[PDB]
């Protein structure tokens, strides 16, 4: 069994499939959206994963599935995995506040508000097996 | 004449209880026929969880109605717009009112109890005040405990959080208290729930009559 | 557009002998909103100051701070105010008088906050009075026997407690300098009912 | 030297001069109204001046000179003289409010708020004196 058929409009990466969304929506707006697609924001657990999404992501921002329910303090991805791989840009995670995070065009993680309207987001769902 | 208030939840509601809830109250100053309406929606066009209307007629002769609806811990706290339309038959234009929330920086509260000596005239009763203090948003809940169990919400009286001369925020707690209350045990916790507390959204301090 | 009329401070009424009552009016396109000053007996007025300053937020802001009789305000005269502007359709009327009820007198309690982790150099005195009848109060802090500025301080509004009376909570943080040169504040409070002669007073010591 | 002459509209009574108006006025307006009339609101020393003042008064009721700068709590006179002769109904002066005097229709004095609208009240002016 092979795990590489992927949906229309979607862009196929190893396990996963990957989708590129265009249009003003704050970080919470994008999290509806990617349910919306049958999947949900994007989560970087590999080095490798991390260099295709630079290739397609947005020279602008993007969103990423990386937040914290405050009650934590620490940050902890949408589908519930902890952080394992980290790629913080210098002086990330940020302590202005004490928050979401968002994907630069350079491919570096930091910290932004969540009420911040991007143009971009990454939607992330697992590919489908053929037998 | 008319008004609508929209506001947000208790950090206790959202942090320790897990059940948000935001209340839209319109102030009918002018009775009329016919009902208010209190529409619900989000910003993102997905549906609203059933809300409790509660219309009551106040003594000075206004309808007061209020619509609690329940949200999401998770939907609150990531920055979802909550908005609410009134439409009166008597009105012009319709009455919108949205919530969301307090995107900015974060600041642990200080909390400091204190308990006022023996007056003449008042033995058999004390009054117990509460300073919660330079902290960021300004949503914050105050609570009193005696005998390690909480204390109803009217028996205590909760300043509106002004800022201070720093950039923090404060708030007075007053709770009057009896002669069996503290022969019975002499502590009181003044707890606080706000969302840059830590750990677990918990600050509180005790005090005692007479130590 | 809207009007508020206030009542004199028990300072200036029963202290310093000067009572002013203020008439403010938030609204601005032509803003010839004049006040009219008026007695409920028709006697004439005493001049009044108008300030108007326009807001940060785009709104302006005009205040009348007309001079009151001591004897006059506490016998229970009534002034009136009238406000008018070319765009309002009606003309807005605001009353104040002496608030003639039952009285009490004022519980005075200061407090000293102990050291809190990265202020240190730093400390907030907080004093509650309580127990008192009208709402009108006048709260004051003291360092080596003169006045602090109003500034400085923040005083609640006053809410009503559980039995009759009222509370007012004040807040004031104090400098290093200011403990080590006098290790005594005091909370001085003006009020209809506080005997004697309207003051009412509570000390505390940073670290007695 | 004799002190009886009087104005129009008023009476006399010892060396003193009296008024007694009717029309629905406050304690403070009833006191601007005896300004008005070139007189004061009147003030009783002895017990004959009370007997002439029960004889004219109103039954309803009417406003005296009597009163307390809130800052001192003692009743002294509009004059500035202080209570050497009291007239006081059974219980007063009550300590409710912890307030202004008013004469009722017996001619006894009670407390009564500043605020409280009466039909009547009494001014006072010293008599003119006549050539010996
Ligand atoms: C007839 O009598 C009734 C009372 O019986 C009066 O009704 C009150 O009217 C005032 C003003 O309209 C109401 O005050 C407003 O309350 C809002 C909500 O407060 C609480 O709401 C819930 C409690 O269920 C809590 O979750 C929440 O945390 C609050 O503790 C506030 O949001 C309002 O504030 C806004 O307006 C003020 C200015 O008015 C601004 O300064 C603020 O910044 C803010 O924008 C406001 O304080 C009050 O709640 C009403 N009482 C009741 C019981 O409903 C009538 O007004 C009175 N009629 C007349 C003619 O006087
Ligand atoms: C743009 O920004 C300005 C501020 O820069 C805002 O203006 C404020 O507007 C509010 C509401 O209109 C004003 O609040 C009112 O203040 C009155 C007076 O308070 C003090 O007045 C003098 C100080 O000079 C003192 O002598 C006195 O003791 C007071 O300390 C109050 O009387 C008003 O209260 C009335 O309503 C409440 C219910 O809401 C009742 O409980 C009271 O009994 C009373 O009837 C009221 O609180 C405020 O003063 C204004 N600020 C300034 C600096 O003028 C604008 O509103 C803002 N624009 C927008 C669109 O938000």
């Amino acid at each position: 069994f092979v795990c590489n058929t992927c949906p229309e409009k979607w862009i196929n990466f190893q396990r996963k499939c990957y989708y590129f969304g265009k249009g003003t929506k704050q970080w919470v707006h994008a999290r509806y959206a990617c349910d919306d697609m049958e999947g949900q924001l994007v989560s970087i657990h590999s080095p490798e994963e991390q260099d295709f999404l630079t290739k397609h992501a947005s020279h602008t921002g993007s969103w990423i599935g990386l937040r914290n329910l405050d009650l934590k303090g620490e940050f902890i991805w949408v589908d519930g995995s902890h952080v394992d791989y980290s790629n913080w840009a210098p002086g990330e995670p940020t302590s202005r506040s004490q928050d979401c995070v968002m994907m630069r065009g350079s491919g570096r993680w930091n910290d932004a508000f969540c009420d911040r309207k991007l143009g971009a987001w990454v939607c992330d769902r697992l590919a489908t097996c053929t037998p | 004449g008319v008004s609508a208030y929209l506001s947000r939840p208790s950090p206790f509601d959202l942090f320790i209880r897990k059940s948000p809830t935001i209340t839209c109250l319109v102030v009918d100053l002018a009775p009329s026929k016919g009902t208010v309406q209190l529409t619900w929606s989000r910003a993102s066009g997905k549906p609203v969880q059933h809300s409790t209307r509660k219309e009551e007629k106040q003594r000075n002769g206004t309808l007061t109605v209020t619509s609690t609806l329940p949200v999401g811990t998770r939907d609150w706290i990531e920055g979802e717009t909550y908005q609410c339309r009134v439409t009166h038959p008597h009105l012009p234009r319709a009455l919108m009112r949205s919530t969301t929330k307090t995107s900015g920086p974060r600041a642990a509260p200080e909390v400091y109890a204190f308990a006022t000596p023996e007056w003449p005239g008042s033995r058999d009763k004390r009054t117990l005040a509460c300073l919660i203090q330079n902290f960021m948003p300004e949503d914050i809940s105050v609570q009193w405990l005696h005998n390690e169990v909480q204390l109803p919400d009217a028996r205590h009286s909760t300043t509106q959080p002004r800022k201070t001369k720093g950039s923090g925020f404060f708030v007075f707690s007053r709770l009057e208290v009896t002669r069996a209350e503290w022969e019975q045990k002499d502590e009181f916790i003044c707890r606080a729930v706000h969302e840059a507390a830590s750990p677990s959204q918990t600050v509180q301090r005790a005090v005692s009559v007479n130590p």
